[PDB]
């Protein structure tokens, strides 16, 4: 009748109460924080030990989203997957146009959110 | 995607705005 200490999470770190002993009442909850590119996603950012030695919690937070990065004059912002963190937009011209720049973005951390990690090109000539 | 991209960040800006207002109310009791 004993679980040991908390998973470390993708998404999530504990609310700091380092001060902690070997394992934890089987009983126990745990308050935890959303990590840089993600949101708070349930009412409940929580771990909790049931009568068995397990860890347990419903997945509490979640990709933070972008911006979409506006128009690309005369060319296009092509969305791979989302506009989420992680993820990649490509961008590229039409026609006779060549693109000068980065042809993709990225959701990065950015700040205390979550931005492009290239700028927009232009597409020109 | 030229006025769709200007719908979704406002819903966006409003959805932030929405996310923790809430949650610091629900914090917040």
């Amino acid at each position: 009748s004993n679980c040991g200490p908390p998973p470390t999470l993708s998404f999530a770190a504990p609310m700091d109460i380092t001060l902690t002993e070997t394992r934890f009442k089987t009983g126990t909850t745990l308050k935890y924080t959303c990590l840089p590119g993600y949101v708070r996603s349930h009412s409940t950012q929580t771990l909790t030990c049931n009568s068995d030695g397990e860890w347990v919690y419903n997945t509490f937070c979640i990709y933070k989203r972008c911006r979409h990065p506006g128009e690309l004059r005369n060319g296009q912002v092509e969305i791979k997957t989302d506009l989420s963190f992680g993820s990649q937009i490509e961008f590229s011209c039409s026609e006779g146009f060549f693109l000068i720049g980065s042809t993709t973005s990225r959701c990065e951390v950015q700040d205390r959110g979550v931005g492009w990690s290239h700028p927009l090109p232009q597409c020109e000539i | 995607a030229d006025k769709l991209a200007d719908a979704y960040n406002t819903l966006l800006t409003e959805h932030e705005k929405l996310r923790d207002e809430y949650y610091t109310l629900i914090d917040a009791k």
